[PDB]
RNA sequence: GCUUGAGUCUCGUAGAGGGGGGUAGAAUUCCAGGUGUAGCGGUGAAAUGCGUAGAGAUCUGGAGGAAUACCGGUGGCGAAGGCGGCCCCCUGGACGAAGACUGACGCUCAGGUGCGAAAGCGUGGGGAGCAAACAGGAUUAGAUACCCUGGUAGUCCACGCCGUAAACGAUGUCGACUUGGAGGUUGUGCCCUUGAGGCGUGGCUUCCGGAGCUAACGCGUUAAGUCGACCGCCUGGGGAGUA
């Protein structure tokens, strides 16, 4: 939200901004709500997130080349 | 892995904020359940603590206006 | 002493025990395998392994496992028996009616590197004739001199050489396979569970079988 | 204080803590050929110059 | 009969004329059959975010066992008091004594 | 909601013991006492359509154990509805 | 609710094979005892026990032979919805003589062959082969 | 007459389940006041429109109407449909540890009754954002389509009517039986819960597979597998799910 750092910068540095939320408000307020997307993307999204872990366990078995 | 909502028995009230200023980000946000490893149930129970802290002005909605 | 120190194996819980029956899987941290049914089930094992040995059954030793692959060459080459210690070629016991022609390939190239085309050609091509020899030899060598098909089959892993088991069943050959509680126990002559992925397992397994060969050839 | 030249930091325990179980008591890493073994054997493990 | 963790904040203006009301409110619980678990007066602790006008309100805790029909009249009084700006209660069965 | 303070008393009156609650004159009066106190719920606010299947449940089950007391003891059946009053 | 007790029995017998066990329990009755005692008399099932004081726990001991199930193809005839009343002449002979049919006769539950010995019938319980 | 079926009681558990009302924070449109520019919106490009009668933007204050962020989890509730802030009043369904009982009191079902998102209409309120009808600039051989600037029914709430759907893991409901694992969510019993563990017992749901079935893809303890009970429906498409 607000970064200060007295005078050892000489740069804008939007570090804590992007560390707090920053864009997380814009992504939801720019276009129409669309009553459907939540359902959709909450599900699809996390399902694929679980696949990476599943990938971790299934990629180390053989691979003998 | 914390002795908060596993060994810390019986709902953690928001009165002792000397621990809740560790759960909120220095602004007013909440730290995901995938960051500070706690069971989703009590992250909602801590969500009840932070919610009433926002209703009794101990933990605001955000840092400043 | 309790076979290779402890032949009831080990198998970590993802041991998915359909096999549950065949082992009454006792556990030790990681878990384990088949206490009872493995210890007693090996005396009667060397019994069948003894009879079809005297009636000349040609006992093949199959182990595609990189580590105990030489224990396969031990129990097989030290006697006269045959083996398969490398990459299981798809069809060396089901398309063998064409791999016998591959033996014609293997056995005559041995001849060509000897007195045939050993230096009657450009050096540039010579190199390749020899090279290929090594590759098809390390896996086909233990079947090259057979005068038919095997009857006794000592398959080590089932978790990896399941097709080695399946293609032998293309002719119905009895399989003496040491397996697991998450392997392929269905379709054997004798599943002798417990550990089947330990260097000393194959040490006293094949040692206790190499001795049985030294008797069945009389 | 090397794993390959002398021996396992701890008993059958890798320094990176990759290998743990007893069944892999001889496995050699394609990179670091370090056989996990009893630290007592790390009295017999001599090195050279 | 019922547990209600009544936490309330009054004005730093009433920071001195409220302890007298502390006598009022809990004496009313005495006149309505009820025991108090933790009577506390911390002071005028600094608020989180300014509540419409001023920052830093005067917090006072009670956490009292009283009928719901009594705390109903009570929260009404809080909400209809120029001191209290915010005052909320929790649910029954559980009670505290630490609050620190 | 059928308070516990009343349930243990109905089983205390109608039932011949503190805990012999698996009998006819108990489960009926108990469920009847649920309705008798449920007045306050289906009188005010009215639009509880999901709570309607809850009603469906308990009222019909009540008519099921009465459905059995009828085939057994008609003397106690007319007596049960006579003491408490659960026919009307 | 598990509308047919014999179904609850033969299902546990069919899939008792689909599980390949050696002992299967189920609610017992004078009837099931009868059927299993005849299944024993032949060589379908092995020794059954009525172990149970007032609660008869019908415990069977499945029987195999060569390494194959003797009770291989089995199900019910007298469905609770369709009760098939058969006489003596129009009696069903499973497998032209390689399987039998348990029948509750005017004398009781026994093989259809023993029902012929009596010369009377009616309720043909189930086909067991 | 007796219980392994159904169900009730004693003691408890989590939530977008619902109905009626209220509250909190902040914001788009609009209005006014302090400052100030000649541009703003938007598109592949362009433009109608607005503006020097000081817009857009910025700060503070205010009246309406409507919607619930991070936490969020092929997770939860339910017959289905559908539904996310919180509190207050009331209540139900699902499930479980250890026991006491009635003793098959159970399941389903044409005509029928009830629930029925959304939308249209009759009535009393209603209008910020958006949007059928319509107008205008254009890509184009044309625009009553994709874009944009406005705007009415409507969107919201309550009382009724039509009683309609992809009202679809497209798989009706109930009970029993048939090798498992990684998981997610919600309880409990036992052991040194000394610690975020181990071994059993139920509901819901996803994926990989065995027995089995199928045209095949694949379903697979929530089955398209094996039986019994109950109900609706089909006999090539079009005509037409229409008069």
């Amino acid at each position: 939200i607000k970064v200060r750092e007295n005078e050892p910068f000489d740069v804008a540095l939007r570090r804590f901004k992007r560390s707090c939320e920053k864009a997380g408000v814009l992504a939801e307020v720019r276009r129409r709500e669309f009553y459907e997307k939540p359902t959709t993307e909450r599900k699809r999204a996390k399902a694929s997130a679980v696949k990476r872990h599943a990938k971790k366990l299934a990629r180390e078995n053989a691979r003998r080349t | 892995f914390c002795r908060f909502t596993a060994e810390g028995v019986q709902e953690i009230d928001y009165k002792d904020i000397a621990t809740l200023k560790n759960y909120i980000t220095e602004s007013g946000k909440i730290v995901p359940s995938r960051i500070t490893g706690t069971r989703a149930k009590y992250q909602r129970q801590l969500a009840r603590a932070i919610k009433r802290a926002r209703y009794l002005s101990l933990l605001p909605y955000t840092d400043r206006h | 002493m309790l076979k290779a120190g402890v032949h009831f194996g080990h198998q970590t819980r993802y041991w998915n025990p359909k096999m549950k029956p065949f082992i009454f899987g006792a556990r030790n941290k990681v878990h384990i395998i088949n206490l009872e049914k493995t210890v007693p089930m090996f005396n009667e094992a060397l019994a069948e392994l003894n009879k079809i040995a005297s009636r000349k059954g040609k006992i093949l030793f199959v182990g595609t496992k990189r580590a105990a692959s030489e224990a396969v060459k031990d129990a097989a080459l030290s006697c006269d028996q045959f083996f398969v210690n490398h990459r299981w070629l798809g069809g060396m016991l089901t398309n063998w009616k064409t791999v016998r022609q591959s033996i014609k390939r293997l056995k005559d190239l041995e001849t060509q590197s000897q007195d045939g085309t050993f230096d009657k050609l450009t050096k540039k091509e010579a190199l390749m004739r020899t090279r290929e020899l090594e590759k098809l030899e390390n896996s086909l060598g233990g079947i090259k001199d057979m005068g038919g098909l095997p009857d006794a089959l000592f398959v080590i892993d089932a978790d990896h050489e399941h097709i080695a088991i399946k293609e032998a069943n293309n002719l119905g050959i009895p399989v003496f396979a040491i397996v697991d509680t998450n392997s392929d126990p269905d379709g054997v002559d004798f599943v002798i569970p417990g550990n089947d992925d330990a260097i000393r397992a194959v040490t006293l397994y094949l040692g206790a079988v190499a001795a049985t060969v030294r008797e069945g050839r009389s | 204080f090397c794993a390959r030249i002398f021996g396992p930091v701890k008993d059958y325990e890798c320094l990176c803590g990759k290998y743990k179980r007893l069944k892999h008591r001889g496995v050699i890493c394609e990179k670091c050929g370090v056989e996990v073994t009893q630290t007592k054997v790390r009295r017999e493990r001599m090195g050279h110059i | 009969m019922r547990h209600y963790e009544i936490v309330f904040m009054v004005h730093p203006d009433q920071s001195e004329q409220v302890p007298g009301m502390i006598e009022r409110y809990t004496a009313a619980i005495t006149g309505a059959e009820g025991k108090i678990h933790r009577l506390e007066d911390w002071g005028r602790r600094q608020l989180a975010y300014p509540i419409n006008k001023l920052h830093k309100a005067h917090y006072v805790l009670m956490n009292v066992e009283a009928p719901q029909e009594v705390i109903d009249e009570l929260e009404t009084t809080f909400r209809f008091n120029d001191a209290v700006i915010r005052s909320m209660v929790m649910r029954t069965k559980h009670a505290v004594t630490e609050a620190s | 909601s059928l308070s516990t303070e009343a349930t243990a008393k109905i089983v205390s009156e109608f039932g011949r013991d503190a805990n012999d609650t698996g009998s006819t004159e108990v489960q009926v009066a108990l469920l009847t006492a649920q309705i008798n106190h449920l007045q306050g719920h289906f009188a005010e606010h009215k639009k509880d359509h999901h709570s309607r299947r809850g009603l469906l449940r308990m009222v019909s089950q009540r008519r099921k154990l009465l459905d059995y007391l009828k085939r057994k003891d008609v003397a106690r059946y007319t007596q049960l509805i006579e003491r408490l009053g659960l026919r009307r | 609710s598990m509308q047919d007790p014999i179904a609850d029995m033969l299902t546990r017998i069919r899939n008792g094979q689909a599980a390949n066990k050696a002992a299967v329990t189920m609610p017992s009755s004078k009837l099931k005892v009868a059927i299993a005692n005849v299944l024993k008399e032949e060589g379908f099932i092995e020794d059954f026990k009525v172990e149970g004081d007032t609660k008869p726990e019908l415990e069977l001991t499945l029987k195999y032979f060569q390494g194959k199930a003797v009770v291989e193809s089995i199900q019910r005839v007298s469905r609770p919805g369709l009760r098939i009343y058969k006489r003596k002449d129009e009696l069903p002979k499973v497998m032209a003589g390689l399987g039998i049919a348990v029948v509750s006769t005017s004398k009781g539950v026994m093989t259809d062959r023993a029902a012929r010995q009596a010369g009377l019938g009616g309720e043909i319980i189930c086909y067991v082969a």
